[PDB]
RNA sequence: GAAGUCGGCAAAAUGGAUCCGUAACUUCGGGAUAAGGAUUGGCUCUAAGGGUUGGACAACCAACUUAGAACU
RNA sequence: GUCGCUACUACCGAUUGAAUGGCUUAGUGAGGCCUCUGGAUUGGCAUUGCCGAG
RNA sequence: AACCAGGACUUUUACCUUGAAAAAAUUAGAGUGUUCAAAGCAGGCAAGUUUUGCUC
RNA sequence: CUGGUGCCAGCAGCCGCGGUAAUUCCAGCUCCAAUAGCGUAUAUUAAAGUUGUUGCAGUUAAAAAGCUCGUAGUUGAACU
RNA sequence: UACCUGGUUGAUCCUGCCAGUAGUCAUAUGCUUGUCUCAAAGAUUAAGCCAUGCAUGUCUAAGUAUAAGCAAGUACUGUGAAACUGCGAAUGGCUCAUUAAAUCAGUUAUCGUUUAUUUGAUAGUACCUCUACUUGGAUAACCGUGGUAAUUCUAGAGCUAAUACAUGCUAAAAAUCCCGACUUUUUUGGAAGGGAUGUAUUUAUUAGAUAAAAAACCAAUGCCUUCGGGCUUUUUUUGGUGAGUCAUAAUAACUUUUCGAAUCGCAUGGCCUUGCGCCGGCGAUGGUUCAUUCAAAUUUCUGCCCUAUCAACUUUCGAUGGUAGGAUAGAGGCCUACCAUGGUUUUAACGGGUAACGGGGAAUUAGGGUUCGAUUCCGGAGAGGGAGCCUGAGAAACGGCUACCACAUCCAAGGAAGGCAGCAGGCGCGCAAAUUACCCAAUCCCGACACGGGGAGGUAGUGACAAGAAAUAA
């Protein structure tokens, strides 16, 4: 199998060990799972005290959060947008940790309106004191706005897919944002 | 060693677990004092590295043996080697022998480190498969 | 060799059996051995056939349809034995069971008919259990909302005094 | 290796036992339980070795297993059962009691206490935390968890138990003025007086502790134990009470005995 | 596969470039392209290496290389 | 000391040196594992193709 | 302020003393009559009731 | 002490004996050290102050480099 | 037990070596050999090859049952074969081939992780806005029955159970939040009736104050006096370590929504609409989480024979460090993509030999030193050589499996297939090493278990030797 000790490498004085014993089960390694964009599948692989973990294979409607607001709702995956460990993972379409992503913004529209209740890109008087108890933070950076009207947010993954078997992340904004479209910019 | 843009690698550099929004004014700077009596320098507490491997603003923790070496190689980033130097005594003679091992360790940003420069350690976990040391205390030459 | 289920290659071949393939009862739980079993289409290399049979033919094979060969073991289960005999709730079930003779077992008189154990019953037994169960259970819940009450009391005077 | 042990070794089990040399080349080795295998004495050693109510382990498991022999106020039929320091060995037939305690020279000796001072058990707690709901709880050296103990109860105090209803009686600070006995090392089972306490950042820490015919020693914080207050012990100590008499106190003490005694 | 022939005569085989590796001997300069191995297309990309120029930067214009990856 | 003479040792050694075990060189490569398909049969749906296990 | 007492006081040591902590077996060695001994960790009372036990 | 061979047979760890007077060759006798043990071979230790830190030796017995500079290394005047 | 002796020379004093001398579970051998007690015994070479037999199985009153088994109440009522089921099989035992900061020894860390079992706590929560409360389908065993020279080779056919398998309120009262019968001051408005809020995973956010003591304001809005607005011992959460994004709780969402006993045994105890109605103590086996215990896994500092006629070694295809990702139970260049050229070394790096498993320890004994440690204990590796994997908490297991190589093996020439460095025993290499014996009685181990098993272990049998005491006499 694959093998996770440092036995087999060179020393730090550069001469390489001599055999010791052979593979043992507790340093084994895994296949990676180069999980994609698609109708989940999810295997449950047995793992070292009896335990499982969710192995993902394709992904899709993952979970990601706006700090903004504090709030989380289930999104759909698009693609990709920039690995930084590789060009070639993001060029392919897979789905890692702190790997930028495409999502639908049109949730995060419908909960904005239902919750400022004023409309974006423009009776009921307990809706209307419950909406302008609250203003003030209404304002929203344009940035991530012309992201909203494009239809696609950008997100980052902070969940590990080929571990727990979810997707799950959160939104760019303020800096982070900003240092990662002018790093893309060229790119694109 | 030469104070560069934070954002010099592939990826964006962030503390894990901070925030920034609008009712505050950007975010706060997470820091953690390292215990055993060091004190937090002042630079680490007002500074803008990221620096995950470093016993302050970090998230690695000091346990386990605390050393003193000097500086022999910093032409690594953020790594240094030190070497001890201790006298073993061989019962045979009745006398001693100078014996030396060198010892591998991370810096931080807030410590200036050159040859010389009597750094002390304290094991930090296994860094990159010869660091388990980062320093916590420099006595410099010049100063 | 027996032939095995889904080889479409008419001609013997060596795979991994598992516990859960037929022709192979593993000796150990997990163990995985290589046996040799023949394909699914028959040719000119097997020596015995199986077939199941569905109808009858316009002649009496005195050897399969003149002779017929009754069950032994009836059903066991509650489900089982309540749509075997169509019984409602109030039926009196429990004296549903068949009669046999064990007489030349030895026994010489007092033909007993041993009757087979029903299991997933009402017997007030299971009705002890499920009420001492409850029972411990309820105090429990008891038991810890009065220490909750407790100490609730004790961290009021104490940060009282 | 490749998978626990499950066989302890004659020479290889704790001194302490008393086991001897020969006549037999393996040992009980105690079952997982509240104590370390290292810090207990097997059901059977005390009850063949110590207490010699058996001869065989056919003899002494015979006595387990007929429902008898009662640890903590429950019925043990483990034959390895892990019983080290503070644990009453209740034997309800014949109607004694017993408390594990150190000897004078550390070994587990034979202890007898009433009816009477037999059900209650003092603890000391190993650590003192708030588990789910906020709740708070504190799990003690015999690996017992107590929930909801006094705000007051801190790291290293010894609390008092019962055995039959639980929940703590009373509670002993862990200060100067408090007696003390060593549960290990060098000193185990002498009893005396914390008099001062060192300070060390990532280390041991270090208690002096001075016995009741003035006698002065250190030790480390997870050797001692505290068992009463300054003038009242709250446990029946055995004979010698912790002094520790020098071998040549010893001598002439075996030899003012010995003679129409 | 040189058994032909006095004789490998003639012919065949090798061949460019990039990356490894290269012995005896030596006048230490060489032998050496020693010998012996691998790759090479098309397409889509990635990274690095330079010029003037509008208010830490910058939208152009004007440029050629190198290295790597996927797919076919 | 020389040759003469006898048993024995070691080195070099043409013979383009051979052979046992390791270190490599280029190709090939069984088997298990992961992964894409795959569909004897089952499988809820006279009734139909759909989740499928496979 | 410092004057008294208490907590830390090695800049950093080597060196010496002491303490904590740390397998048993082994060795030295304490005690005890395997008839001595190599041994072993047992053992002892009491010579008139043979003592519903005690003591190392 | 006695019979047989006589630089031969042979002993013989070393010296050494054996060319007719053989205390050492092979036979008898006696004694010696050990004793249910004695001897032989090999590896090691003490011997070996012949591996020397304690604790060797270097003019002539084995050994001061042809001389000088000088880095690691070792050693480093007195005083608080 | 601080020790000598012979030998170069005509003779002497030295340097110097040879030989003598004494000890060694230190081995073999020649001669000889009455006892008793006690301990080792195919390590030295071939980690060479093996016929045979055994060495791992296990059931209590308390998991499952019509044997067509047995001594004997018309669901069973006793015993009892086999089977399904749970656990162990990863312990024990043997060998030292490989192995040179590697193993190992002392000493640290896991705030860098896993753990079946043992121990203590932990659990009224799901569903209906019409849900069986005792639930669905096969099967072993059993009855017939075939192929093959053979195997611990098994299909086809008919049935039947679970503490295996696949689903699902058993529990009320009752608070808050979302929808909203209805929405103006009724302080700042929230509620009929409908659901959820248990718990677990993942993501982001927040509270997580306390060495104290005096003030100027803005929005939600708790006690409301006496609406000037006051505004408190306090709701403001709360705890520990030297240190944490630790614990804990809340907020907004996700989940092939993990768990929330469809289970058994012993005692017939009390009553009144008298239905055979409610009801009762002591246990056993599962199962969620945490802690504990038994273990594994990495890991900090120092200490390992000889060799320079080994002086430079590693950097491709990872060598040094950084960033990001994957994999692992978890840290980590363990692996991947990119970025810089780094890391060790005359204080001996690197390479080579080892006739090298390491240590506690053993032999010699003034002190200092020298040699050995295959071997009753601890740790490491291995089961001819590597490689791969299932089960299982724990194996890269070999008395588990798969593939290749070298051996050997029955053969109807189609095929099955095997591993004594486990206990006895056999061949060969050998200077060198024993019975194809008895027993679970003692020690302990495993299991469903007071009872079963254990070539572990104990007991004996043969030997020239390892040790202790004295008979051949007066």
């Amino acid at each position: 199998g694959i093998t996770r000790d440092s036995r087999h490498k060179r020393s730090a004085t550069g001469a390489k060990r001599a055999q010791y014993r052979k593979k043992r089960k507790f340093e084994l390694g895994r296949q990676p799972s180069n999980t994609r964009i698609g109708p989940k599948r999810i295997h449950e692989v047995r793992v070292r005290g009896g335990n499982k973990k969710f192995r993902a294979l394709r992904l899709d409607s993952g979970n990601f959060s706006w700090g903004s607001e504090g709030v989380s709702k289930k999104t759909r995956i698009i693609q990709v947008a920039y690995h930084p460990s590789n060009n070639e993972l993001v060029r392919t379409n897979t789905l890692t940790k702190s790997a930028i992503v495409q999502i639908d913004a049109a949730p995060f529209r419908v909960w904005y309106e239902t919750h400022y209740g004023i409309l974006m890109g423009s009776k009921s008087k307990h809706v209307q004191r419950k909406h302008s108890a609250r203003l003030g933070d209404s304002k929203v950076d344009s940035a991530l706005e012309t992201q909203f009207a494009a239809g696609r947010l950008y997100a980052v993954v902070s969940s590990r897919p080929g571990q727990s078997g979810r997707c799950d992340g959160y939104i760019l904004e303020g800096e982070e944002l900003h240092f990662y479209l002018r790093r893309m910019a060229p790119k694109k | 060693a030469t104070e560069l843009v934070v954002q010099s690698e592939r990826a964006f550099q962030k503390q894990p677990h901070i925030f920034q929004n609008a009712k505050k004014g950007a975010g706060r700077r997470w820091y953690k004092d390292v215990g055993l009596g060091f004190k937090t320098p002042a630079e680490a507490i007002y500074g803008e590295y990221v620096d995950k491997k470093c016993p302050f603003v970090g998230q690695v923790s000091i346990r386990g043996r605390i050393l003193t070496g000097t500086v022999v190689s910093t032409k690594m980033h953020r790594t240094i080697i030190i070497r001890r130097e201790y006298l073993h005594f061989i019962p045979k003679y009745n006398r001693y022998e100078k014996r030396h091992k060198n010892l591998a360790a991370h810096v931080s940003p807030a410590f200036r480190i050159n040859e010389g420069d009597v750094v002390t350690v304290g094991q930090c976990r296994p860094l990159s498969k010869t660091v388990r040391f980062n320093v916590l205390r420099v006595v410099k030459h010049t100063e | 060799f027996p032939m095995f289920q889904g080889v479409l290659l008419p001609h013997r071949v060596r795979l991994l059996l598992r516990a859960g393939h037929p022709c192979y009862r593993p000796r150990r739980d997990g163990e995985r051995k290589r046996k040799s079993v023949r394909g699914c289409i028959v040719g000119q290399d097997l020596a015995v056939l199986a077939l199941a049979i569905v109808k009858q033919g316009e002649q009496d094979i005195p050897g399969l349809t003149d002779v017929t060969v009754p069950k032994r073991l009836g059903p066991k289960r509650a489900s089982k034995i309540r749509r075997f005999f169509n019984l409602s709730k109030e039926d009196d079930v429990r004296q549903f069971v068949i009669r046999r003779e064990v007489v030349p077992k030895k026994e010489g008189k007092k033909p007993y008919t041993k009757a087979p154990k029903i299991q997933r019953l009402v017997t007030p037994r299971t009705l002890q259990h499920k009420r001492h169960r409850f029972a411990l259970k309820r105090r429990q819940a008891e038991k810890n909302r009065e220490e909750a009450a407790e100490f609730a009391q004790l961290m009021a005077k104490r940060v009282a005094e | 290796v490749r998978g626990p042990k499950k066989h302890l070794k004659r020479v290889a089990a704790p001194h302490h036992w008393l086991l001897d040399k020969l006549s037999g080349t393996y040992a009980p080795k105690p079952s997982p339980g509240p104590h370390k295998a290292r810090e207990c004495l097997p059901l059977i050693v005390f009850l063949r070795n110590r207490l010699k109510y058996a001869l065989n382990g056919r003899e002494v498991k015979a006595i387990l297993m007929q429902r008898l022999i009662k640890v903590d106020g429950k019925v043990r039929t483990d034959s390895t059962f892990p019983t080290g320091f503070m644990d009453v060995i209740s034997v309800d037939k014949t109607g004694e009691h017993f408390r594990l305690v150190y000897d004078i020279k550390g070994r587990f000796t034979v202890h007898r206490i009433t009816a009477e001072e037999a059900k209650y058990k003092l603890c000391k707690v190993k650590r003192v935390q708030l588990g789910a709901k906020g709740v708070p709880f504190l799990v003690t050296h015999d690996g017992r968890t107590i929930r909801y103990p006094d705000p007051l109860i801190k790291v290293n105090d010894t609390i008092k138990l019962n055995l039959e209803t639980n929940k703590i009686e009373s509670f002993i600070k862990f200060d100067t003025s408090a007696q003390v006995m060593v549960t290990g090392g060098r000193n185990m089972g002498r009893v005396g007086t914390i008099v001062h306490r060192e300070h060390h950042l990532g280390s041991f820490e270090i208690i002096h502790v001075k016995d009741a015919l003035d006698r002065e020693f250190a030790t480390r914080l997870s050797n001692v134990f505290v068992i009463g207050e300054t003038g009242k012990s709250w446990i029946s100590l055995p004979k010698g009470k912790g002094v520790k008499l020098s071998i040549t106190e010893e001598r002439d003490r075996r030899r003012a005995l010995k003679g129409l005694a």
